RNA sequence: GUCUACGGCCAUACCACCCUGAACGCGCCCGAUCUCGUCUGAUCUCGGAAGCUAAGCAGGGUCGGGCCUGGUUAGUACUUGGAUGGGAGACCGCCUGGGAAUACCGGGUGCUGUAGGCUU
RNA sequence: CCGUGGAGCAGAAGGGCAAAAGCUCGCUUGAUCUUGAUUUUCAGUACGAAUACAGACCGUGAAAGCGGGGCCUCACGAUC
RNA sequence: UAGUAGCUGGUUCCCUCCAAAGUUUCCCUCAGGAUAGCUGGCGCUCUCGCCCGCAGUUUUAUCCGGUAAAGCGAAUGAUUAGAGGUCUUGGGGCCGAAACGAUCUCAACCUAUUCUCAAACUUUAAAUGGGUAAGAAGCCCGGCUCGCUGGUGUGGAGCCGGGCGUGGAAUGCGAGUGCCUAGUGGGCCACUUUUGGUAAGCAGAACUGGCGCUGCGGGAUGAACCGAACGCCGGGUUAAGGCGCCCGAUGCCGACGCUCAUCAGACCCCAGAAAAGGUGUUGGUUGAUAUAGACAGCAGGAUGGUGGCCAUGGAAGUCGGAAUCCGCUAAGGAGUGUGUAACAACUCACCUGCCGAAUCAACUAGCCCUGAAAAUGGAUGGCGCUGGAGCGUCGGGCCCAUACCCGGCCGUCGCUGGCAGUCGGCAGAGCGAGAAAGAGAGUGG
RNA sequence: CACGGCGCGUCGCGGCGCGCGCGAGCGAGCGCACGGGGUCGGCGGCGAUGUCGGCUACCCACCCGACCCGUCUUGAAACACGGACCAAGGAGU
RNA sequence: CCGGGUGUUACAGCCCCGCCCCGGCAGCAGCAGCUCGCCGAAUCCCGGGGCCGAGGGAGCGAGACCUGUGUCGCCGCGCU
């Protein structure tokens, strides 16, 4: 995988050809998260080929399509179970982040890993994605913005569009 | 370099298979081998009179004289850049008829016949093979159940 | 669930340069019609053409074009390949000639027959020669690896009418 | 149901032990003048028909060994093609396709050709 | 009594072989005369080696058959 | 005598088209030749404007194999460890005159197991791959010839005659054939496989692609790397790579994080580093204990049998050898350490008082740091850069190659293309138009 | 609505389809143009001793590019060899 | 005003859940000119900037009762 842009999540359903021994093969169903439906479906045929004896030569996509946010207006907490490889060894781990979409946070996920483990998308495998309580919450970055009388200023304000004015008489103010 | 034995590294491809030596069958013997017929090579070390070289071995050839004991047959050989189609005389102990020409001629057979019928019906008929066509539209039916959830197992060693 | 029918025709573009092919690349890619980059062509899909394409993933980029896809591919890059000679089809009367036993008899006929991959698509297809498309307005992702892992080669089911806009 | 003569495929047919065999047959069996051959009529060859299923042979049995065929191992090992992927390296991950083999757990234990009998 | 080869088959090794290709006897000289074709290295040339035939004289066996050297893979030499 | 030279050096105008080899076999052959291979030239026989063939490709069938892997409870050969049996033998002993009569044993032995292996092992056994077939030279009939084979006008083969076109997988493409022939016969490099070697910019192979023979954009620089192969130009767009300045392009109010280096880091080949460590910082895994009041921190206790037994010259707990008990208890180890020869003394484990909410470890992985020493002054290309111009994951926009698209021009090749129809007061100006063929000539109702 | 005559209409299924005759398959003009590759039936200036034109060629400046040829060689700008410069002669007959 | 504690609608709100016509009403991938998509036989209109203009006898109608003309073929139209 490519984590380009914000990745999308994407509800796909497949199953085995019917074939002489068995009529009706049960439906798989997963959910990937992915740029596009193309990479979705090659995301599903290689988790499933891991799980089950499935290929995509042969097996088929009955279904595969993108699923939308549920309450993209509440903000929410998400912990994610993940499963890693690093440069010796893979590990799994469970990271908390805090935004309205789950799209949004699995994207968060990613960036995340690649900045702090150097951890690639092709190295990174999501597990699962779950809404979670604030009191279930435990990791305190994330914890720290539970409250109900939430304040604080932006106390060092950096100059942005330092080239318009590219020759200013002032010196910039930092607060505001 | 190497050496230009004619037996040469044939240690296993002119080996007896497992738990199968000894007194050749006779069916291999008692088969009738025409004037034009596609036949395969495989070298027996039972029996090492009219033995073929190691370079026909798992090669299918066109008869084309038969004697007492033995087959001539044309064989194509790729020399360098070029083939040469030469003929050798195998012992029957090392030869085997094709099967690929067999599936051929009966196809034949069956489409000849299949279009001698529906002559008079005036009814149209595929022969040519068609390759294997993309699958078509159809409804998968869940019958109440749903799919389940498939998620990767977390690491953990086993070693 | 209705699973929809698997598309019978694609749309190939070549995006990799002469130098250093493997000969089986070079001889499917003969076979196919792309001796040159950004050239673009018609299949019809079977096992074969699967196997075919699947040899040279590396070097193509195919999808399964749109309708709007093939009018604008047939109408402004169509050109007809008559009497061994490039001829860019500006009258109807030269699609009815090269086609008129097939009961291909203008553009319409050209159009649909490609699109739903008639009796004669193997006819209709060889007189159209080789569409030869502009470099891809915008750029390209990358060139070298394949499309699921954010390139541009391999296969892509619809993204094949994006490419096509820019690319004609 | 089954046997004999000649077989085809050559263990699903072999090996070990146990039980049962009606009729025909196959056998064991009784002798060495002739044919024939031995140290020895034991074997081979020859001439027979008192007795017997004891043995061979046939059928069946064994939570049997083996063999044959499946599941698991396993989409694991390995592997075609690709990347200005990772790593100091050793090597590893991914994309596109193919895809094994032990241990372990199931099922089975000869089919059949021509001619001639028995089951009146 | 058990014994699938765990021995032997001249030699190195590998392949092959159980009423045999091994061991023991009987009879013999296909290790003989002759024209072609083919394979092996190959240039698809020789030598060497080998393979199917064909034409005579034979050997052996009741016979079917088998045999023109050694179970196969090596043991050899132009012009003058 | 201009002696010979398989060996050096040189070998004189332009444009156009085609375009290599350093490999096979033989040679007193190894700096050279001959021969195949690779090249060019000259043609020729047909072909289309129903059909033939061919293919560095696939598909459908059908065979071929012994590598990768795997196996040793399967053969061969190596190989570790314990179990259960016996006299089948040997070795230490023991009762026995002796006795497989008997006691242990150590062994060899057998039977089930068990650890680890094979380029010259293998029951199994891939992927990639190597043949063959996918029709007219085919099928189905009738009849003749034969000195061969023959129970048999049996078998086989060859002949004639006749009937069947839905041209029997996909895709692509004109094909076949004949002479004459130059140069070459020192090679090198790269992914993957692989032999020798500690290794090498070493030596030797297999496949493919390159360099040589080749310019162009990028890698600052560069025979081989990445992109892309080239007639002379205009416009547009890209590939690889980039966009602080050199230097075309981010002078975006770019997104999220990580990192401070008194040796920072900064992009395939590639041009420099490891094992081991960090209470630097950032994530993660696992296990503990905490209002029955912890973690600190500040203070009080830290006892008897007994100076436990064997010991040493001396060991009272603190050099040595096993164990490690009890009653008192809120608790105290026949002791965690400092100390003396031994004590003594101090101190810890453990429990209490104050304090009143989170605190301990053991691993693991990112960046940074230690490990880290060479000689002319010195090189992420340089300047320089730390709300990055560094590192990781990403988004728009932008820049340009001789590449791609459109146009002009030159030339080559192909259409073995068209034109003798300039048919004119003696004439009537066409054979571009989807459909094999007459703007036909005249005779009767 | 790329529908438009009259008939004989079975050329027909129940009318539509779809055939046979109708001086027998001849209505004409003008005009506009997204129509087999640009025209203007549109204009404006400056011109006699100081001005107009002259690609290239003479000299100079600037930006970019740019290592000396020939030769053997896997590899040449080479710390490989020949070469100060110029004229004439000079090698597949 | 702040801090700590209790708690479950109060002098703020939040989430889920049967129905009331999926309760009703706009509207709807919304110029609330950025809350999140894929497209166009389910797509047309207008405008701006840059480069170029290669080629040069295409015929019309006139009818052997005439001999003109240089705006012509295909295509799309308008008028009589
Ligand atoms: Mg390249
Ligand atoms: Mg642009
Ligand atoms: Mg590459
Ligand atoms: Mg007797
Ligand atoms: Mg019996
Ligand atoms: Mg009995
Ligand atoms: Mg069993
Ligand atoms: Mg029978
Ligand atoms: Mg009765
Ligand atoms: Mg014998
Ligand atoms: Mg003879
Ligand atoms: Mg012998
Ligand atoms: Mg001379
Ligand atoms: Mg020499
Ligand atoms: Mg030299
Ligand atoms: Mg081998
Ligand atoms: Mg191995
Ligand atoms: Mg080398
Ligand atoms: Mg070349
Ligand atoms: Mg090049
Ligand atoms: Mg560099
Ligand atoms: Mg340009
Ligand atoms: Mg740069
Ligand atoms: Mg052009
Ligand atoms: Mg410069
Ligand atoms: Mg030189
Ligand atoms: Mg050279
Ligand atoms: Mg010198
Ligand atoms: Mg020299
Ligand atoms: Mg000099
Ligand atoms: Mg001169």
């Amino acid at each position: 995988m490519k984590a380009s842009g914000t990745l999308r999540e994407y509800k796909v359903v497949g199953r085995c050809l019917p074939t002489p021994k068995c009529r009706t093969p049960p439906l798989y169903r997963m959910r990937i998260f992915a740029p596009n439906h193309v990479v979705a479906k090659s995301r599903f045929w290689y988790f499933v080929s891991q799980l089950k004896k499935m290929k995509k030569s042969s097996g088929e996509i009955v279904y595969c399509g993108q699923v939308f946010e549920k309450s993209p207006l509440r903000v929410k907490n998400f912990g994610i179970w993940l499963r890693y490889d690093s440069r010796s060894g893979t590990h799994n781990m469970y990271r908390e982040y805090r935004d309205l979409t789950t799209a949004g946070a699995v994207t968060q996920c990613y960036r995340d890993m690649g900045a702090r483990h150097r951890a690639r998308a092709h190295s990174i495998q999501i597990m699962k994605v779950e809404e979670i309580a604030a009191s279930k919450c435990r990791r305190p970055a994330v914890k720290q913005f539970h409250d109900s009388k939430i304040k604080f200023p932006l106390p060092h304000r950096v100059l942005r569009r330092q080239h318009k004015p590219r020759f200013t008489t002032k010196r910039p103010n930092t607060f505001f | 370099t190497n050496t230009k034995g004619k037996r040469r590294g044939t240690r296993y491809m002119f080996s007896r298979p497992f738990r199968k030596h000894g007194v050749v069958p006779l069916a291999t013997y008692m088969r009738i081998y025409k004037k034009g017929d596609i036949v395969d090579i495989k070298g027996m070390g039972t029996v090492q009179k009219g033995m073929p070289h190691k370079c026909y071995h798992g090669k299918t050839g066109r008869v084309y004289n038969v004697t007492q004991h033995a087959v001539g047959i044309v064989v194509n050989k790729q020399v360098k850049g070029k083939i040469l189609a030469k003929r050798i005389n195998v012992r029957i102990e090392h030869i085997k008829h094709s099967k690929s020409r067999d599936s051929f001629l009966k196809r034949v057979k069956e489409n000849d016949q299949k279009k001698k019928e529906a002559k008079e019906k005036g009814t149209w008929v595929q022969l040519k093979r068609q390759p294997a066509p993309p699958r078509e539209a159809h409804f998968v039916r869940t019958n109440g159940k749903e799919p389940e959830l498939l998620e990767p197992i977390p690491y953990e060693f086993m070693a | 669930f209705y699973v929809p029918a698997e598309p019978k025709l694609a749309f190939v573009i070549r995006i990799r340069g002469i130098n250093g092919v493997s000969p089986k690349v070079r001889k499917v890619l003969q076979l196919l019609r792309l001796r040159q980059i950004f050239n673009g062509t018609f299949v019809k899909l079977n096992k074969a053409s699967i196997n075919m394409l699947r040899i040279v993933e590396p070097y193509i980029a195919w999808g399964y074009p749109n309708l709007k896809s093939v009018n604008e591919l047939i109408y402004k890059r169509g050109y007809g390949k008559i009497n061994k000679k490039r001829i860019a089809l500006t009258d109807n009367t030269l699609i009815a000639r090269s086609l008129g036993k097939y009961n291909i008899i203008c553009m319409e006929d050209l159009i649909h027959e490609i699109y739903t991959v008639g009796k004669h698509f193997k006819e209709a297809n060889n007189f159209l020669w080789p569409f030869k498309l502009s470099s891809p307005r915008g750029g390209m992702k990358k060139k070298t690896t394949h499309f699921v892992e954010g390139g541009d080669a391999g296969n892509r089911e619809d993204q094949i009418n994006r490419l096509i806009r820019r690319m004609n």
